[PDB]
């Protein structure tokens, strides 16, 4: 979600 | 107006979606706006005959955190419901689940919640 | 693999392809034998999962509205797939309902499923 | 998820 | 400063508790301000010792909806954490059950977000 | 309560001890991993005292806050579920554990999962 | 939470 | 929840 997610 | 188009969180992510006649969403979610390296697949589906008293119509898309560049081993699915006015918002809640052995299952799934406007935090 | 029929505990049938580019396509249906309760299902999962023994993650969103219903309402399934003799998607679920803004924060569902390719 | 959802 | 005290949500609840040396919450939820029908018993637990660099102090709570005048026969558990600074907060994630039939359980659990603050709402 | 006090069991090999009070009160142990007292914390919550006689099951939810006196993480559950009744001694929930986080890493503080206890231990 | 909840 | 939680 952030990031890599 | 709708859900189609560009929508940002304050944590600096972004997406871009699209509504289509057939209740599809399909787009592209990018983590660190203005990071090309950060996008990923977007798909969904969304109630393309919402009610008409001001309830929200609702949604949910899923990414899978694996593009060219990176793989996460992981996905996050968003449920939610759009809701028109002035300045429209999404507002949902999350799942992020990723790949682990059945030892580390019982952790496997991190729970939030996101609100998605039209226009880019200054 | 991921593609195949698919049975919840509550006898719920959730027939998917995976496609090589990461898509999940196919079809969920509620309650066993009609047609009015079958609805479009949509997802990504992992298509380069790790190969030290971790499930592959996946997730899917099925909208309640089809040709014959419509429940304003949408479910995202989270989880991995585990294979072996007896293969499983192991997920937890949110249902979230269209609401007017004073009934938002009763507007979702949570739970969890986990499937098998065994009839019931 | 049953019946109508 | 510190957990205990009156906190209040932007939807009209309050809650007043105590954090005891010994890791407990104890307290009052009310559901309407200024409606004491709307009074049920809180308990909880919180980290007595957390750390210092900024993070929050985990917590949880559970309310079970009966008090002398009403019955709900379900109960919610907020999971979160306290942040202090100038204007301290507890930002939680809950789940609400209500007791069902086996055949209605998976429908017995709601879930969602709040976030409260010492200030009351004008 | 008869039904709710006592020693509960997960299929994870985690237990936890507890008195269903007549005022509506959970108080008890849990205890992380068998025969480890490193790994006993305490747990409170509240049920419903008075629950429909229809068959449903009974309203409940505790918190552990993962702090003994060996051990901290920094971190806190909630169980929010129900006592199902009937023949089988069960509790089923759904659960959130909440981590300190700074704000930087807020978004990702909280798992969300389920487990089932039963007061006969799982074979 | 709201309500009787 | 296992382990240290």
């Amino acid at each position: 979600n952030q990031x890599w997610q | 107006a709708g859900i189609t188009g560009t929508w940002y969180n304050q944590l600096g992510s972004t997406f871009i979606v699209t509504a289509g006649a057939d209740g599809a969403l399909t787009g592209t979610y990018e983590s660190a706006v203005g990071n090309a390296e950060s996008r990923y697949v977007l798909t969904g589906r969304y109630d393309s005959a919402p009610a008409t008293d001001g309830s929200g119509t609702a949604l949910g898309w899923t990414v899978a955190w694996k593009n060219n560049y990176r793989n996460a081993h992981s996905a996050t699915t968003w449920s939610g419901q759009y809701v028109g006015g002035a300045e429209a918002r999404i507002n949902t809640q999350w799942l992020l689940t990723s790949g682990t052995t059945e030892a580390n299952a019982w952790k496997s799934t991190l729970v939030g919640h996101d609100t998605f406007t039209k226009v880019k935090p200054s």
